[PDB]
């Protein structure tokens, strides 16, 4: 509007309908559909299942701390002088709790995941919140002050974020194109395709 | 490369040749879906590179063999 | 393309000439002779940039084309 | 199977680099060679190597200059850009015989 | 004279605090190897693992930021003792 | 069977005595000795020049170089010997986990012929023997400065 | 009961093995630069090893042509690494005692 | 024979280029004007398109700034590999060209280091090149199993993909980079962390090298932008920008965003040459602005290229983290300018050689308005 004088924007009118006009003649879509596995993996019907499919996530980013630190220690250690105690001895409890740790932490997140959306019976930000703040409960059992509460906000929010940023966001923003003309404005007259343009070949790696 | 090692052609080059044409007789604005269309003649290059179901037929006929001269 | 290239490929010859002056030291009038090169050669590059994206402005019009949109006359007007 | 026979002195060879494109123009010459390609230079293609042996000999001088052996850097840059820009005309004129190139000319001037 | 940020600590406690950082160092090339190794590895293994939740992969990277140690902190809390 | 068998077995042993040895210039003979063993390997696949190849390349000329080097730069390096029980039965098993059930392909045997391989080299192929010829060139005016 | 399938399981061990044995050999041994580099040549001697197999196997010449080259630019290699290594050498202070063992 | 003499004229130049600057080597030339403009020459024959343009636009700036007709010669080898690289088919093609890049890369950091320099110079050169070997050989295995199992070398592989990855410089192989780049001269640090990248980027757009996976950017985005936060050197902050930007760029590319990706490079190229060759503490502040992409500078198109292919894929994780670690690295930017105007008196050596670096800034301010087109 651009004046003082009445409200900015426009209205649009619920009762007309505008039919769908397809953005091309011959659509082909270089973007494949998710795999059976990935399908598999998100069934949290049993969260049994659920948390057997989804803790090798957790237990490799633990491996690969506890690798990480073990790698550290006995870097530092010399080889030339000789060692009374046993390497192995002192680095495989680094590895084995930054594992036990991390699996411990995942399968938490993921069975009150499913026990949660379960008993309520439908997907909902509540359940990431309630799981992260549940993980974050069991991180800062013996913790000081701060982080009893630092830690469930951040474990909580996590879930929050993948939630907004992974699902919502690709659903919401699905229709736009870019080419042609302007999803909710066909009536302007712009170039039309006969086919979309396919940027890339479907990927296989 | 295609050639051959004493002279010609590589020992299954004119059968990776034959479904390069069928890719090129295709008509499908991508190449997975020519590939999915010439599917059979890439079957046909890799039989010829590892002959695997020769060699599943022979593993059967074999163990047949061995079951009957058991019994 | 753009209407304004050559102006701006002026000026902007100029600003090097300053620029040049300034960062060695020596006051915006110094050295006389860049200013006139620069001019020149900036002009004449701003002009040169504007019909070589004119030119690739047309190649791509082509290509769409034999790809299948379906451009019109004014469309094809846009791209001089 | 058995071994096909080889004859040593006529092995099928090819050059490593090919144009993969059928002549669109006709074909005066399937296989010219330098001379003939050299000969069907344009006359303004020549009048460019000119311009640019010119050029380089003015610059080749200049930077030259400073490192106190001017003469020796414009005669090899001379004779360098020359030799560059000939090999381009020749390439352009050869694939203009051979059909890959517009040959309305060519094909005017020697029938 | 101007008035100045208490520091916490005593001053020879806290310069000895500091001193435990000036031990023997490796080289980095050591870890290096080891990373760019099975970092090649890994990437080839990735393409064949199962396709996760986005949920499930943000939680995976905040565990493994929390549970990541600073070389830093290693060096100086590093003792060759059993 | 027997001669193919053992000399692709032998290579594995010659590998691991390479970097067990404590002394640089006793991995260069065991490297030497295992430059050897590719050469009969690859007489067995039907090569004839290409096992030269690699010994005039590497036995001939490298291990040279580097043996050049090892006498110029002579550390004292027979300090300790670490090679535990332990340790040596944790990278056997390291191997074994890297080399298990890969795919296997069938032993093969390919008569190769150089009136083809220099045809191609110099004719089809002539892209890489000069790209080649530029790295060797490189690396001469390189090390030599 | 193929022998080739037998000897081509045995081929395969022995080529990985080999290959693992120079690319992590001298940094799990902790070695000096010298044996690091000729650990890996024995490494780019196995892939082009594996190459010639290959070209054997397909009757194909492409293995051997990358195998020259891997020959040429592995000597290559070498060569300007073992420069480097005297150079870095001759620059070694007097504090510094086992300067080639990086990994100590 | 006439395809052939394409590629023959530039071999025949390069050798000729060569005797002559050997046969009049003298200490009355030591910097080689006329070789410098004779190789600039020869270099116009390999131009072919707009990517082979800028390579020859950007190798014949490198060549300004070195001295000598040996580190001239080697650029030229580093530009023949290049272009190499871009016209590669098949797994030979990659290896031989890269790995002869790597030669060069070697050469040149060698010859370029003084006697009081050279015990790190070279710890960082063998530093590199045993890491290049791991990668190298890994490659060939992996290659040579492919072949083995296909019978065809294909240069859509995930072999080749790794590789190229170790070649950018992102995810967990960027270690070389900041080792190597730290020890070796400015200028050849400038130009092998930009020329190599131009060839990387062509043969993953043309070669169709491209992974569903979004990990290495986003790790590559997040590892640079702290790593640059947390670094006191300054050497290591304007390496560690480069892996994030290089992160988000493969992100970016394996989208289909080539055209995006060859702007970005040469923008990065000119933003680089007045940071990395400081001289005047304002075109390293306007270097540095440009780096940070800030808008009134060219810098601010290269970075805006990126940030809107980004916005088409719509993948709300990566737009998310780019905010994120963007302003993480703008407090390392913000470092760099506050070490310049804001901290202690600065003095820094008289090395009056700006070559192309007041056009370079130049081309920084000017060209923002010229470029809107694109974004
Ligand atoms: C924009 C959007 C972006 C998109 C795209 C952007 C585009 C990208 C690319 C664009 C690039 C732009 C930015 C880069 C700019 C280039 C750099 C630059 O500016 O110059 C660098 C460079 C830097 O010089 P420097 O800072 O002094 O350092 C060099 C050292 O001296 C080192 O010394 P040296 O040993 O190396 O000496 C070599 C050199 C360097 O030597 C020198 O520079 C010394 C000074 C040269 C002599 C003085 C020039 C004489 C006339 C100049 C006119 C000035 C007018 C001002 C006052 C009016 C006086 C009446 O000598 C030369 O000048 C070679 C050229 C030959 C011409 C010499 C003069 C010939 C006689 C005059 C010709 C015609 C007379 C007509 C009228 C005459 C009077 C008006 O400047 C030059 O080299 C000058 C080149 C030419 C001189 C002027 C000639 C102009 C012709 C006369 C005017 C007539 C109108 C012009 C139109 C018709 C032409 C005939
Ligand atoms: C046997 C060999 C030993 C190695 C074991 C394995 C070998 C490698 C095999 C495979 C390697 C590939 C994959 C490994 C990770 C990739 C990184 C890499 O390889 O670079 C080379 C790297 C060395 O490179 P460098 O350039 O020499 O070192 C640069 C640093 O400055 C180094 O200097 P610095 O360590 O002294 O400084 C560390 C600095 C460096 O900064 C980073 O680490 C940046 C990484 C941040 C995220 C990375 C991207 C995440 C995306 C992951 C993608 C997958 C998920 C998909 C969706 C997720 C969306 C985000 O970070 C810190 O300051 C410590 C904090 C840790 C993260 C900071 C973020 C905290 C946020 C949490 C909020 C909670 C606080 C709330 C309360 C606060 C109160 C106010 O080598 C490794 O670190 C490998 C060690 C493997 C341990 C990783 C642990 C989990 C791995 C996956 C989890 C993903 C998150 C990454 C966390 C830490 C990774 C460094
Ligand atoms: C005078 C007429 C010029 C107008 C047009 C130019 C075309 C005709 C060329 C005529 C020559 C003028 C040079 C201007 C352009 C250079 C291109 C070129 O030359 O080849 C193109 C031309 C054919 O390729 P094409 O036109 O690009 O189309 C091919 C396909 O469409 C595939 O190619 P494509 O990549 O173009 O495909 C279309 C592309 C769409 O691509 C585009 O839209 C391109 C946009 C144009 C941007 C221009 C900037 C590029 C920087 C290079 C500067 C030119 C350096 C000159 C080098 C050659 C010097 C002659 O779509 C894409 O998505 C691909 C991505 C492309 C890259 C993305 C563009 C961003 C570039 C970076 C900009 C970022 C800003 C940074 C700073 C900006 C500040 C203002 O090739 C030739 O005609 C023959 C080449 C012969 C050159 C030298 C031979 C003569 C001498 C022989 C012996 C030499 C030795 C003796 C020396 C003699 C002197 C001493
Ligand atoms: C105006 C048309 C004709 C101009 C006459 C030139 C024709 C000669 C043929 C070409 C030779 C090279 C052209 C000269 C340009 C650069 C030469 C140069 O570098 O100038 C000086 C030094 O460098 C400079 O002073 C820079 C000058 C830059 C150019 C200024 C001249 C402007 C016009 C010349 C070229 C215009 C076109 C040339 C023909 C197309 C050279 O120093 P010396 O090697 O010691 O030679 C001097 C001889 N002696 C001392 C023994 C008496
Ligand atoms: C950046 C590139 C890196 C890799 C480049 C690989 C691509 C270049 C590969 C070729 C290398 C040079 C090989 C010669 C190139 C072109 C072929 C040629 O011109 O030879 C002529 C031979 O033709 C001739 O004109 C003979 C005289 C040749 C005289 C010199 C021309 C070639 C000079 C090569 C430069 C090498 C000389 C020393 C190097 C400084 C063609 O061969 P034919 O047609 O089979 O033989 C003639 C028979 N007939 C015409 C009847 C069909
Ligand atoms: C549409 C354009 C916009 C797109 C941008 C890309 C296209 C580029 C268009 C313009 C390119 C201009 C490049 C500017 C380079 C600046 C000139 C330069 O660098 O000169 C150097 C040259 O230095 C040299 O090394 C000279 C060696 C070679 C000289 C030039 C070679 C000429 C070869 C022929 C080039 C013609 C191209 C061939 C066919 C296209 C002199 O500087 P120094 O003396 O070293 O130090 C300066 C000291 N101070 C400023 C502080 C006073
Ligand atoms: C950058 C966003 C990060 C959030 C920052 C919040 C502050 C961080 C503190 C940590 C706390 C954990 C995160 C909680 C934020 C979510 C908001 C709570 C509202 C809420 O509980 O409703 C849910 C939906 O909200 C939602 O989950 C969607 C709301 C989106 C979050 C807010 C977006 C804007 C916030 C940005 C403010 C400033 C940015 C600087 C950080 C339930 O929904 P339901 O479907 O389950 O219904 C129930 C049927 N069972």
């Amino acid at each position: 509007t651009f004046n003082y004088v009445i409200p900015y924007g426009g209205s649009s009118s619920y009762t007309i309908n505008n039919e769908p006009v397809k953005a091309e003649e011959v659509t082909v879509d270089f973007s494949k559909e998710p795999s059976a596995s990935s399908l598999k993996l998100a069934d949290k019907s049993d969260w049994i299942a659920y948390t057997f499919n989804n803790v090798p996530l957790m237990a490799t980013v633990g491996l690969l701390a506890g690798a990480h630190e073990a790698f550290l220690h006995y870097e530092r250690t010399p080889i030339y002088g000789k060692r009374t105690y046993n390497i192995i001895k002192k680095l495989a409890p680094i590895v084995i709790n930054k594992t036990a740790y991390a699996t411990l932490l995942g399968a938490i997140f993921c069975a009150t995941d499913a026990l949660y959306e379960n008993y309520s019976g439908k997907k909902s930000y509540t359940s990431g919140m309630v799981a992260g703040a549940a993980t974050g409960a069991v991180f800062a059992i013996g913790r000081p002050l701060p982080q009893p509460l630092v830690w469930p906000l951040v474990f909580a929010a996590a879930p929050v974020i993948a939630d907004l940023f992974g699902e919502v966001y690709p659903e919401s923003m699905k229709s736009a194109r870019g080419y042609g003309t302007p999803y909710g404005f066909e009536n302007l007259d712009d170039a039309v395709p006969t086919r979309n343009p396919i940027r890339r070949n479907p990927h296989h790696y | 490369s295609g050639f051959g090692l004493q002279s010609g052609t590589a020992r299954c080059y004119d059968w990776y040749m034959d479904y390069l044409k069928c890719m090129d007789e295709s008509k499908a604005p991508m190449i997975t879906l020519r590939k999915q269309e010439c599917s059979e003649w890439l079957e046909d290059y890799n039989e010829c590179l590892h002959r695997d179901k020769l060699k599943l037929r022979k593993l059967l006929i074999e163990r047949e063999k061995n079951k009957q001269e058991a019994a | 393309g753009w209407e304004y290239a050559g102006t701006y490929g002026a000026l902007c010859g100029m600003v090097y000439a300053i620029g040049s002056n300034v960062i060695s030291g020596r006051a915006w009038f110094r050295r006389p002779w860049v200013h006139v090169t620069s001019v020149t050669l900036s002009y004449l590059g701003s002009k040169l940039l504007d019909e070589v994206q004119d030119t690739y402005y047309l190649e791509h019009l082509k290509r769409v084309e034999r790809k299948g949109l379906q451009v019109t006359e004014e469309h094809k007007k846009l791209f001089s | 199977t058995w071994p096909k026979p080889i004859n040593p002195y006529d092995v099928p060879s090819s050059p490593a680099y090919h144009r993969l494109q059928e002549p669109s123009y006709p074909v005066i010459d399937k296989d010219p060679d330098f001379w003939t390609a050299v000969s069907n230079v344009r006359k303004e293609e020549w009048g460019t190597t000119a311009a640019v042996a010119a050029g380089t000999f003015v610059m080749g001088y200049y930077l030259g200059a400073k490192g106190h052996t001017g003469k020796a850097s414009a005669y090899f840059t001379s004779f360098l850009a020359t030799k560059s820009i000939t090999l381009y005309h020749a390439y352009n004129s050869a694939d203009r015989l051979m059909g890959f190139k517009e040959n309305s000319r060519e094909v005017v001037k020697n029938v | 004279d101007e008035p100045k940020h208490q520091i916490p600590g005593n001053a020879l406690d806290n310069w000895a605090f500091l001193r435990t950082y000036a031990k023997p160092l490796p080289d980095m090339i050591h870890y290096y190897y080891y990373v760019y190794l099975f970092g090649f590895f890994f990437v080839y293994k990735v393409a064949d693992f199962p396709e996760y939740s986005p949920r499930v992969l943000v939680m995976a990277a905040l565990i493994g930021s929390l549970f990541y140690v600073r070389r830093d902190w290693v060096h100086r809390e590093f003792k060759d003792s059993p | 069977m027997l001669l193919i068998y053992i000399m692709l077995s032998n290579i594995v042993v010659l590998a691991l005595s390479v970097v067990l040895t404590s002394s640089p210039f006793m991995a260069l003979m065991y490297s030497i000795l295992l430059y050897l063993n590719v050469q009969t390997i690859l007489w067995s696949l039907g090569y004839d020049f290409m096992a030269l190849i690699y010994a005039l390349v590497y036995v001939g000329a490298l291990a040279v170089l580097f043996l050049f080097v090892v006498m110029m730069v002579r550390i004292q390096v027979s300090t300790l010997s670490t090679k535990t029980i332990q340790s040596v039965l944790s990278w056997l098993a390291i191997i074994l986990i890297f080399s298990y059930g890969d795919v296997s392909f069938s032993f093969p045997c390919g008569a190769e012929s150089l009136l083809n391989f220099g045809t191609q080299l110099y004719s089809s192929c002539s892209d890489l023997t000069l790209l080649n010829s530029l790295a060797l060139t490189i690396a001469l005016f390189g090390s030599l400065v | 009961h193929n022998d080739a399938e037998f000897l081509g399981a045995v081929y395969n061990f022995s080529i990985r093995s080999v290959f693992i044995t120079g690319i992590l050999g001298a940094v799990y041994w902790r070695r000096n630069l010298i044996t690091m580099l000729l650990c890996s040549e024995i490494a780019f001697i196995a892939c082009s090893v594996n190459f010639l197999y290959a070209s054997a196997y397909l009757n194909d010449m492409a293995g051997m042509l990358f195998s020259i080259t891997i020959t040429t630019i592995s000597a290559c290699e070498t060569a300007l690494g073992l420069a480097l290594c005297v150079g870095y050498f001759q620059s070694r202070a007097a504090n510094e005692v086992e300067a080639l063992n990086l990994l100590k | 024979m006439w395809e052939n003499l394409w590629y023959l004229d530039i071999l025949i130049n390069v050798l000729i280029i060569t005797i002559f600057g050997l046969i009049s080597c003298s200490s009355s030339a030591t910097k080689s004007y006329d070789l410098k403009g004779c190789f600039i020459i020869s270099m116009v024959g390999g131009v072919y398109d707009i990517p082979s343009a800028i390579l020859w636009c950007l190798a014949s700036l490198s060549i300004l700034n070195f001295n000598g007709f040996f580190a001239s010669l080697f650029l030229v080898f580093t530009w023949i590999s290049n272009l190499f690289a871009m016209q590669s088919l098949n797994f030979l093609g990659i290896y031989l060209a890269f790995e002869m890049q790597s030669l060069c890369l070697l050469v040149l950091g060698k010859i370029t280091a003084n006697e009081n320099q050279r015990w790190f110079a070279y710890r960082g050169l063998l530093k590199y090149l045993v890491l290049s070997l791991i990668a190298g050989s890994i490659f060939i295995f992996h290659a040579s199993s492919s072949y083995l199992q296909s019978g065809v070398m294909i240069s859509d592989s995930l072999v080749t993909y790794v590789f190229l990855l170790f070649k950018l410089g992102v995810a967990p192989f960027h270690m070389y980079t900041l080792e190597l780049f730290s020890v070796v001269s400015r200028h050849v640090a400038f130009v092998f962390s930009t020329l190599p990248k131009l060839s990387v980027l062509y043969l993953i757009s043309n070669s169709n090298i491209g992974s569903e996976c979004v990990w290495w950017g986003l790790i590559s985005l997040w590892l640079g932008s702290i790593s640059q936060y947390q670094s006191v050197f300054v050497r290591s902050i304007l390496l560690y920008s480069s892996v994030a930007e290089i992160g988000l760029v493969l992100l970016v590319l394996q989208e289909g965003f080539s055209w995006e990706a060859f702007s970005w490079v040469s923008i990065y190229f000119l933003s680089l040459s007045g940071v990395w060759h400081a001289n005047s503490k304002f075109v390293s502040a306007i270097s540095v602005a440009s780096i940070a992409g800030l808008p009134p500078f060219l810098g601010f198109i290269g970075k805006a290229q990126i940030l809107k292919s980004l916005v088409s894929i719509n993948l709300g994780i990566l737009i998310f983290s780019s905010i994120l670690a963007a302003t993480i690295s703008f407090i390392g930017y913000l470092r760099l300018i506050r070490l310049m105007y804001l901290v202690s008196p600065v003095k820094w050596k008289n090395n009056k050689d700006s070559s192309f670096i007041n056009w370079s800034t130049w081309m920084l301010t000017v060209g923002t308005l010229p470029m809107v087109y694109s974004v």
